[PDB]
RNA sequence: UAGGAUAGGGGCCUACCAUGGUGGUGACGGGUGACGGAGAAUUAGGGUUCGAUUCCGGAGAGGGAGCCUGAGAAACGGCUACCACAUCCAAGGAAGGCAGCAGGCGCGCAAAUUACCCAAUCCUGACACGGGGAGGUAGUGACAAUAAAUAACAAUACCGGGUGUCUGGUAAUUGGAAUGAGUACAAUCUAAAUCCCUUAACGAGGAUCCAUUGGAGGGCAAGUCUGGUGCCAGCAGCCGCGGUAAUUCCAGCUCCAAUAGCGUAUAUUUAAGUUGUUGCAGUUAAAAAGCUCGUAGUUGGACCUUGGGCCGGCAUCGUUACUUUGAAGAAAUUAGAGUGCUCAAAGCAAGCCAUCGCUCUGGAUACAUUAGCAUGGGAUAACAUCAUAGGAUUCCAUGAGUAAUGAUUAAUAGGGACAGUCGGGGGCAUUCGUAUUUCAUAGUCAGAGGUGAAAUUCUUGGAUUUAUGAAAGACGAACAACUGCGAAAGCAUUUGCCAAGGAUGUUUUCAUUAAUCAAGAACGAAAGUUGGGGGCUCGAAGACGAUCAGAUACCGUCCUAGUCUCAACCAUAAACGAUGCCGACCAGGGAUCGGCGGAUGUUGCAGGACUCCGCCGGCACCUUAUGAGAAAUCAAAGUCUUUGGGUUCCGGGGGGAGUAUGGUCGCAAGGCUGAAACUUAAAGGAAUUGAC
């Protein structure tokens, strides 16, 4: 019984693809199969930005961002609620949320 | 590779017939294809068809009238005598009332009833009904 | 598709239906014959003679103006090469591959291409033997092949 | 798939000849091992009652099948033969003369009896059926 | 080549000479519970299995060998010898051959009389005449097979259907008639007897002149009747039944099927489209080789007589397959015409006026693969033949003519060339980067590390942390995609070199050169092996800490082989798209990569970037069957009982088992090829409802 048409990965027209290591368990997962996310956040959050504003020496200092591309294996992604288990008909829905 | 142009012609014609098309194109053409089509048209299973000279192998445009149920070749071209025709009739045809088997006898390309009339045998090209 | 690949490309030429040469061609058969003979004297070959005729001298197709193919013209004039062009170029390519592969023993991809080109060479040689276009004693010797070209 | 050339008769014949061997029945018949069985390709056989035994019927059944360990006189092999028709174990005695037959499944165990492929047909030249129905008496 | 020998050819044998002969189109060798054929069984067709036996051919007389006589024998109801048995005997010797008929022993699951006769069919001899265990006749015979009894009718009693009558059915009721099984004069049969056919006399009422074999849960026609047993005895081909109410066991009654036949065991035909040429299968059920090349094999584009109507000679020639017609073709068997053996299975007989006979009475006819011989046909196919004219046609015994002078086209087959490109395709050298570790310098001081929580470990000799710098090895983030290249494995920093490749463009070239492929070859992740180097990180083995009833595991730390590289071996992966390659056709759509054609109007710049349309090639994706499929699902896994485009590999219920052994490659680990005994009624696939 074939759960998915693409087999759970994104490989077509090639035979090999180098792996990566899950950021939580360090498990080798093929690069296309791994659940990849790009998270961009303030260094200090809303409760902190207020207290760091006046503490800044000059008002022209824009607060710096941080960007991180993280990869998760299927087990870690499911356990961390990054991706849930979907229904059989909703599995094919590749549209991102919002 | 293209090992039997007759099979390609008959298969394309049958596929177009099932889809309700009114014309079909056959490429490449050949004399045996023309003779098979002539037999089918004479018995009233197809209509007009014209050969187009492309200076290399020729094409055929055939007009369908909806009367052809199935048509197909037999491979390899088995040799049948006059006494074996009945047996093949019991195999390739729906019933003894109608249907046709095409034989390439040494007197030319004809149907099986004509071969029985002339009392001649030969190889089997195909069938249509 | 391709004999020694998985390609299915169909790019080629399409000769016109009109077999007669076009009206604007005002070159006699003698001029074309002399040009072909001179080119064959200059070490050219039928494939690369036809293109020179097509481009510089405005001859769309030799078989139309002169009524015969380039190879037939050369053979009638006796200037035809001793080896067919396609086999000559296949042998040249195989010789180049062997010369390169001599110094690169770990380049195990040109060895595969060498096997392929040798297979093509042998098939073409067998065909040319069947039609008496090569001596029956002909044989492709890899070591002495480079001396031929 | 298949080779359909008119010149390919040898290929089809050889392929079928090779592939007949996967058949269970054909391989059983044409391997020649049927001659190494105790009956050696015979419908019946004759033997001497070595002893009288009972075998517990296989699960989920629960009974004691009254068999008999006998020895064939044609090759000396020792086989167990079933004794049907309740009370017919009494007719069989020691070192007695019996006619044995197959059980019905052509070299396969029949019923819940573990590993028994023969049944006793005659004893001392008298059929078990005649003794069972009191038509004949043991001599 | 020449002899010898033979009835005769021939290495049949001899002398000399030469090195040949057969083989993946299976030689050689092995097995056969193998005499070959005509034929037998079952058969929609195709087929599968059998063929000791009465007809034909061969071989043998216990096993081998040698030979006489004879026209014919390597004869055995002839001899000689040896081997093995075995027979008398006066112990000096003598005689043997039932796989002839009958009979005996033995072997076995398994097979009849030590009878009569030449009357028939024929054979043999000097012969009309003898003889014939050839052959026929009787005996035993449920091998197989044909026909066919075991009662029919009426009345009465009882009960039904079209108050009534008729019809129809049951009674160890009542009547009569009928007859052969049996017995037997007699005749007939017969070589003589016997059987049959025919027939005096006798011969049926419970017409005792007495029908049996298997079953009664399902498959599968027939009982949820009664009594017994109580997971025992037993039944049960398979599913299953019996544990105090048994429709299944043991019995009675009743009923069912076949019926003078039925049950059981083996072998095998069908069933079996589960051997599949007709006609099966290979994504997930067993089954596409890791991938490509490759000889034999199989398979190979198109093109060349049509209009023409009518309707004894005499040559010398492309070869075949195919198809038609003919001939020759043993009988018996099969199919089949005739024929009233009383019918039938049979037989080849017979039939008729009522004969001193006739129908000339009949004793037909097919089929009989393949191979061989001959006649006609030339569509479809296979071979070589095809442009140095070395071509065709003329003149010059009894050199000049000469002509229409002679070459199919260039596959949306293939190869080669050329042009501008394109790619993380390959080899070599070279360049860069942060991080990790180590070391060096400098700064501060109490913990650091790791964990769900801790400890093993480091540390006031300064651990962890901070900054600078050098060295080493590995690794190439982000860019990175339902994107690219490669035969697959696989391939991701720059630059140079070297050879290769697809696609596109082409009014370039050759002209079938092709597709797939036993044998045979290249390449083939990771781990593994032999040595040299390197040895940062990570880390099988090992050690320690922790958890735990236990922990040789999961969690921590230190680490060996290994991970990197060079020269050689191995040849396997969930080597996967679980989907071999080539070709044609059959829905739509948009996106994307490479090339090309056109339009278009912007760029701090013809061309490049962008937009729009179209063509070819590729990786994919979405919707929908009118398709397919057990379904999941698939635009191919479609064009399949309306079954056939070519070709390779490969599967036959689950285990045993990819095991044993042999062969073969490897240093080894191992790889390729690869069973059997035995065991089992299910194993398995997809989907559904519950439960968890
Ligand atoms: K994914
Ligand atoms: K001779
Ligand atoms: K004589
Ligand atoms: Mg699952
Ligand atoms: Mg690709
Ligand atoms: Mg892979
Ligand atoms: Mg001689
Ligand atoms: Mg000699
Ligand atoms: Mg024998
Ligand atoms: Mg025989
Ligand atoms: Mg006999
Ligand atoms: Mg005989
Ligand atoms: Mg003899
Ligand atoms: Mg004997
Ligand atoms: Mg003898
Ligand atoms: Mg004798
Ligand atoms: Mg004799
Ligand atoms: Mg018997
Ligand atoms: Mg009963
Ligand atoms: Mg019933
Ligand atoms: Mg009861
Ligand atoms: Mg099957
Ligand atoms: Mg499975
Ligand atoms: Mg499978
Ligand atoms: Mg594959
Ligand atoms: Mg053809
Ligand atoms: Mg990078
Ligand atoms: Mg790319
Ligand atoms: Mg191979
Ligand atoms: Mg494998
Ligand atoms: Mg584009
Ligand atoms: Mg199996």
């Amino acid at each position: 019984t074939f759960k998915r048409r693409n087999g759970g990965r994104n490989k077509h027209g090639r035979g090999h693809v180098k792996y990566i290591r899950c950021s939580n368990c360090a498990k080798c997962c093929p690069k296309d199969k791994a659940i990849k996310r790009f998270l961009v956040r303030n260094i200090v959050e809303q409760a902190a930005v207020r207290d760091v504003q006046e503490a800044c020496v000059h008002d022209g200092y824009v607060l710096p961002k941080l960007y991180a591309k993280v990869h998760h294996c299927v087990s870690c992604a499911i356990h961390a609620h990054i991706v849930r288990v979907r229904s059989r008909e909703n599995r094919r829905n590749r549209e991102p949320p919002q | 590779v293209r090992v039997s142009v007759l099979n390609d012609a008959l298969k394309s014609m049958y596929n177009a017939e099932k889809r309700g098309k009114r014309q079909v194109m056959i490429r490449p053409s050949s004399k045996v294809i023309i003779k098979f089509l002539i037999v089918m048209q004479k018995h009233g299973y197809i209509g007009e068809f014209e050969y187009v000279d492309d200076h290399r192998s020729g094409k055929i445009v055939v007009e369908l009238n909806g009367r052809l149920n199935k048509c197909g070749v037999i491979s390899p071209r088995f040799d049948v005598g006059v006494k074996e025709i009945e047996g093949w009739t019991a195999r390739l045809l729906p019933s003894r009332q109608f249907g046709y088997i095409v034989l390439t006898t040494s007197a030319g390309i004809m149907d099986h009833e004509e071969a029985r009339r002339k009392n001649v045998g030969g190889k089997v090209l195909g069938f249509f009904y | 598709g391709r004999m020694h690949s998985r390609g299915k490309g169909i790019s080629s030429s399409a000769l016109p239906y009109k077999r007669t040469p076009p009206s604007w061609v005002k070159t006699a058969v003698a001029d074309v014959d002399e040009l072909i003979t001179k080119a064959a004297k200059k070490g050219q070959m039928p494939s690369q003679i036809g293109v020179l005729l097509r481009d510089q001298h405005g001859i769309p197709l030799v078989k139309s103006v002169t009524g015969s193919k380039i190879l037939r013209i050369l053979k009638a004039h006796g200037l035809a090469p001793e080896i067919p062009e396609d086999l000559y170029f296949l042998i040249k390519k195989a010789v180049a591959i062997r010369k390169h592969l001599e110094r690169n023993r770990k380049d195990k991809d040109s060895k595969f291409r060498l096997i392929l080109v040798e297979s093509r060479i042998h098939r073409l040689a067998r065909y040319y033997k069947r039609t008496k276009k090569l001596p029956p004693t002909w044989k492709y010797e890899s070591t002495t092949a480079s001396t031929l070209v | 798939g298949k080779t359909r050339g008119m010149g390919a008769g040898r290929k089809l014949k050889t392929h079928r000849r090779n592939q007949r061997w996967a058949d269970k029945a054909y391989k059983k018949s044409h391997l020649g091992n049927e001659w190494k069985k105790p009956f050696a390709g015979s419908s019946h056989a004759k033997g001497i009652v070595l002893e009288k035994i009972g075998i517990e019927a296989k699960q989920p059944n629960s009974a004691i099948r009254k068999c008999a360990r006998v020895q064939l006189v044609k090759n000396g092999k020792k086989i167990a033969a079933f004794v049907p028709n309740d009370g017919c174990l009494n007719f069989i005695e020691e070192n007695d003369e019996v006619l044995i037959a197959g059980f019905g499944r052509k070299g396969h165990a029949v019923g819940d009896i573990p590993g028994v492929r023969f049944k006793v047909v005659k004893v001392s030249g008298v059929s078990l059926l005649a003794l069972f129905k009191e038509k004949k008496e043991k001599p």
